[PDB]
């Protein structure tokens, strides 16, 4: 049970409490609760790649203090 | 009156027609219109189609033109259709001889941008701008040019970043997208859809800004109580790019505030 940063284009930064076994679906579920962004509008980027919904976080070696990037779809 | 950009009207009149009642949302929006009107008294309503981003940007960029930007004055720009298409034959998948029509579109963009930048009077520039944005072939040929400009800029950045060179971060994120990993996927899955089934993602507003070399300063009204209440695209542009100011109730719709 650690934390990660999620930055966006303009420079606003989202902090999340997370667990390694969290699917991507679950990370997206936490972003909406905090920031009101529908999960079907989200794209999460780590180390240049798009993260896939039913994979975990311990699949992308995502560590504490990891910084991901949100890249949003239009509704 | 075929205008795709409405005659300007008072911005407090607009918001008060648009937003009645005391729901949280409405009040949020009321506060945003108040913010804009501190600096801008009037608004021009921009057709709410899939070209809204591009219409609002090109109409403001062009109606405030005092000179022709060098990227457009560069005669080499006219020869760019042939150069890219000869290189990357995949570009023929463009959704509207393709050299020829894309070439007519840039040619049109330059003649019209140059016509406007030569005008003394405001009244004159605005009459001429109004008469180009009447939902006719010329208007949508201009977006075809701007969009082509966007592909070019995206191709250059993709190439710069494979060779390890300095690229604005947004272009990283632009090609990290599942369905936009390369310029081909970007054209097939994004640029082609633009003006037909969708407008510009926020990442592509960066791209639009790099393509026309204009800093885009947007009041994003639905972000009023956050730090993104004004969002600038791109976050940190060169000091010399002219500035276009837009308002937006959401990231698919954009209008023009008028005065400052």
């Amino acid at each position: 049970g650690m934390q990660i940063f999620v930055k966006t284009l303009t420079g606003k930064t989202i902090t999340l409490e997370v667990e390694p076994s969290d699917t991507i679906e679950n990370v997206k579920a936490k972003i909406q609760d905090k920031e009101g962004i529908p999960p079907d509008q989200q794209r999460l980027i780590f180390a240049g790649k798009q993260l896939e919904d039913g994979r975990t976080l311990s699949d992308y070696n995502i560590q504490k203090e990891s910084t991901l990037h949100l890249v949003l779809r239009l509704r | 009156p075929r205008l795709s950009v409405a005659p300007e009207m008072d911005i407090m009149d607009y918001c008060k027609k648009e937003w009645r009642g005391n729901t949280q949302k409405a009040t949020c929006m009321k506060m945003g219109y108040e913010e804009v009107s501190q600096k801008f008294t009037s608004i021009r309503r921009v057709r709410g189609d899939n070209y809204s981003a591009l219409r609002a940007t090109l109409f403001q960029a062009m109606s405030q033109a005092v000179g022709l930007p060098p990227w457009l004055q560069d005669p080499e720009l006219m020869l760019l259709p042939e150069k890219l298409i000869s290189k990357y034959n995949w570009i023929k998948q463009w959704k509207l001889d393709l050299v020829d029509k894309i070439k007519e579109s840039l040619t049109l963009l330059r003649k019209k941008w140059a016509g406007l930048a030569e005008m003394r009077t405001a009244e004159a520039r605005q009459i001429a701008c109004d008469e180009l944005f009447t939902n006719e072939a010329e208007e949508y040929s201009l977006y075809e040019a701007v969009k082509f400009l966007m592909l070019n800029r995206a191709i250059e950045l993709y190439n710069d970043k494979e060779k390890g060179k300095e690229v604005p971060f947004f272009s990283v994120l632009l090609f990290a997208r599942d369905t936009s990993n390369d310029p081909g996927q970007l054209l097939r899955n994004h640029l082609n859809q633009v003006g037909h089934t969708g407008g510009l993602e926020q990442v592509e507003m960066f791209l639009l800004a790099y393509a026309v070399r204009h800093t885009i300063q947007v009041y994003r009204l639905s972000k009023y109580n956050t730090e993104e209440f004004i969002t600038v695209y791109p976050t940190d542009p060169p000091k010399d790019w002219p500035v276009v100011t837009l308002i937006a109730e959401d990231d698919r719709h954009y209008n023009i505030p008028v005065r400052v």
